[PDB]
């Protein structure tokens, strides 16, 4: 009874854990781009999320389908095989919820960044 | 590195076209693409600009909510849709490749442009030119003048000769002017002595591709 | 929004002159200033960017500078082959602007105009429109002021002009003004006459002629 609840918690924590991980994933792809004055797609031309190598997997290892972070990814709404950024951020259940309404790129601009909008909006809810 | 555009023409005020740009000799997917427009005798107008994804577009405001630029990258080729036309939009429409800084897509100006195509927008229809006699004036062993008045042509342009490429030698061709009927309107001159023109005979050759009609015509001095 | 204003509009130099654009912004632009030569009936080309930076190929003699709303295109040494129009652009915003351009003309010693009047020929007054034709020929500079007068009235709004590039063997522009009336008000007046003032006559030159009289 006691030991159980434990353990819940535990996965609990595992869980939030991981979704904390993928918007570190997410966070450094957007600060690669604000150093290279660079855009980002983050529809099926940008980064694949479910991919063993962001989190510490090698690619065939059978151990990435029971962790944590495929837990969460394969999960989601917007699932298929595949998981774009814009997948993740919009897709449910997850803990920080949904963002709509993203487009598919965030482009190098001059004034008024939109790389530089988009990590903040992203920001607010790694917190 | 090559950008071909295709698809003006003419076309009447609340009408559409379609401009295509085709690329070769560089990866297309990789650059950005811009249309810049230059009505006759005005300057350089930015009209839009793409991502190489093809996915955000930008327009100058002229332009908003009317045209709409696209591209797709399988077939390297870029896109102008242009709605509801006007007579302002007429120009010359070049597609031009954006450079960005090395390892960035720090966006710094456009370093290949294509040769353009033109866009007419008019409610006129196609019509060949009258040609006019500017006969030599009245006064003058000095030097007179002489000339063709080429008047109410649609579209533009109209070539002139005199006695069919013989007579070079002081002539002019003036640029056209746009009449408020919507019809061109120009004229050919030419200096000569004014002892020639009881010898000599001047005939202005006017061609009009776009209506295919020639006009020869005499320009003698007047009856006295 | 962004503004950029070039000046001068058109300027006169000749073959190794130092030659100087200037190109001003409405609001800070940082470096994000190009400029670009076009020729008549040719592509634009790409000469600086970043306000200072030569595009490669482009010859040293051309150099730029400036920032925030100030820029210069500077040509230290000018050659055949500069003159043409040029233009600048921002893009530091959307949308992108270009400045409305600076002709770059060969210049000469002044020259007057032969001027020539020219009636309505009989056949286009079946047609029912009168075009009488004014020609200065062969002038420099470029700057020419042409007034019809119709029985001494100063004539308004119903005539156009146009111009020659620059001519290859002698560097003059020669120029055509047109004044168009209905045959009706061409009948109803005598004296159609073509004022002509600029830099090379000393007094305004006047040519005319009589309805009719040949």
């Amino acid at each position: 009874n006691l030991n159980a609840a434990r353990e819940l918690f535990l996965d609990e924590l595992k869980a939030l854990t991981a979704e904390l991980k993928v918007y570190s994933v997410i966070q450094s792809q957007i600060n690669a781009a604000l150093s290279a004055r660079q855009g980002i797609r983050i529809d099926a031309g940008g980064i694949d999320l479910v991919d063993p190598t962001l989190y510490g997997y090698a690619v065939g290892d059978p151990r990435w389908k029971d962790s944590p972070e495929y837990a969460l990814l394969s999960n989601l709404d917007t699932f298929s095989g595949k998981l774009s950024i814009k997948d993740f951020l919009s897709g449910s259940p997850k803990q920080s919820g949904e963002l709509k309404g993203l487009s598919d790129e965030y482009p190098f601009e001059k004034d008024n960044n939109p790389v530089g909008n988009f990590a903040t909006t992203v920001s607010d809810r790694s917190r | 590195v090559q950008l071909v555009e295709s698809g003006g023409g003419l076309v009447q005020p609340g009408g559409s076209l379609r401009l295509s740009c085709a690329a070769s000799g560089f990866t297309f997917s990789s650059y950005a693409m811009d249309w810049v427009r230059q009505a006759p005798g005005k300057g350089l107008e930015w009209v839009s600009a793409i991502t190489m994804s093809g996915i955000t577009a930008y327009y100058t405001d002229d332009v908003k909510g009317r045209f709409t630029i696209s591209r797709d990258n399988s077939k390297n080729t870029l896109y102008l849709q242009m709605n509801s036309l006007r007579a302002e939009d007429t120009a010359v429409y070049y597609c031009a490749k954006e450079e960005f800084l090395p390892g960035t897509h720090y966006f710094y100006g456009m370093d290949v442009w294509g040769q353009g195509t033109t866009v007419t927008v008019s409610s006129a229809s196609t019509k060949g030119p009258s040609v006019f006699p500017l006969a030599p004036s009245s006064k003058s062993g000095g030097t007179a003048a002489l000339g063709c008045l080429v008047k109410d042509y649609f579209p533009e342009p109209v070539t002139v000769s005199w006695n069919s490429g013989a007579l070079t030698s002081g002539v002019h061709t003036f640029p056209a002017v746009l009449q408020s009927s919507g019809l061109y309107s120009l004229s050919s001159v030419v200096t000569v002595p004014s002892s020639s023109l009881g010898t000599q005979t001047y005939i202005c050759n006017v061609n009009h591709k776009p209506s295919n009609t020639k006009v020869d015509k005499k320009v003698e001095p007047k009856s006295c | 929004a962004i503004q950029m204003t070039q000046s001068p509009s058109s300027l006169s130099a000749s073959v190794g002159d130092r030659v100087t654009i200037t190109c001003r912004a409405s609001q800070g632009i940082r470096n994000d200033l190009g400029w670009y030569q076009q020729k008549p009936g040719k592509a634009p080309k790409l000469l600086i960017y970043s306000a200072s930076t030569l595009q490669s190929g482009v010859p040293s003699r051309f150099s730029g500078s400036g920032s925030g709303t100030d820029f210069t295109l500077t040509i230290s040494s000018l050659q055949p082959e500069d003159f043409a129009t040029y233009y600048c652009l921002q893009d530091y915003n959307y949308p992108w602007t270009f400045g409305q351009g600076t002709k770059v003309e060969i210049k000469r010693t002044v020259a007057a105009p032969s001027v020539f009047i020219f009636p309505p020929s009989d056949e286009q007054l079946k047609s029912g429109t009168a075009s009488v034709v004014c020609l200065l020929n062969n002038f420099y500079p470029r700057e020419a002021k042409v007034q019809w007068k119709v029985d001494n009235a100063l004539q308004s709004g119903n005539s156009q002009e146009s111009v020659t590039e620059q001519d290859s063997k002698d560097s003059t522009y020669s120029l055509s003004s047109t004044l168009t009336l209905s045959k009706a008000d061409y009948e109803k007046h005598k004296v159609y006459a073509c004022e002509v003032t600029h830099q090379g006559l000393s007094s305004p030159v006047t040519k005319s002629f009589n309805r009719g009289e040949c």
